[PDB]
């Protein structure tokens, strides 16, 4: 499934180890499938990668940053949209996680 | 003879005095700072409480006075059915529900 029009929609993020971002993407598609999600930048990751796509509806997907603000390209089945965010530092000093 | 009126009928901030021991119960004055750390089950990640596409205010009548006198409605959608938390995050505003 190419799916047709997707947006990127970016809820409270958090620079940090641990995956302290989240984001929502509002797709439009024309099949049920099982869309391949991934992020084109260097400093952020995501921890789904593969997601179930529908004809028409959102998906909500988390992601862990370095940087102070969120300026990366999400690629879903191909298309990319720039999701903008400004992440605040973290609240924690240290982690048992790398 | 000469007593005059107790500490009960005049202690400010309509604090009851008690005795044995000698206390102040329910005196409102001021403001307490307090730090709680929640722990860490209750909290639960983002793609599972129903985050909404967007959200519409329009306010109904309102007097500003104690009591909960004033009203409004929230025109929501969202991607699933939940349990959404309601705050005002304003200084001079507070909710009934929560």
């Amino acid at each position: 499934p190419t799916i047709l029009e997707v947006s990127c929609t970016v809820a409270d993020c958090i620079y940090s180890a641990d995956f302290g971002g989240s984001l929502t993407l509002q797709y439009k598609a024309d099949r049920e499938g099982h869309c391949p999600v991934h992020s084109h930048s260097t400093t952020a990751v995501l921890k789904e990668a593969t997601t179930h796509v529908t004809a028409v509806g959102s998906i909500t997907l988390h992601f862990s940053t370095s940087s102070p603000q969120a300026n990366f390209i999400v690629s879903l089945c191909g298309k990319k949209t720039t999701c903008n965010a400004e992440c605040k530092p973290p609240a924690d000093h240290i982690i048992g996680e790398p | 003879n000469n007593s005059g009126r107790p500490l009960q009928e005049t202690a400010p901030f309509g604090c009851k005095i008690e005795v044995e021991p000698l206390r102040a119960s329910n005196c409102a004055y001021g403001h307490i700072p307090i730090s709680i750390d929640i722990p860490d089950a209750a909290f639960v990640r983002s793609s599972e409480s129903p985050t909404i596409l967007e959200v519409s205010c329009t306010v109904a009548d309102c007097i500003y006075s104690a009591d909960f006198g004033g009203s409004l409605t929230l025109q929501y959608k969202a991607d699933r059915e939940g349990h959404c938390p309601v705050h005002s995050h304003s200084t001079t505003a507070v909710l009934k529900e929560a």
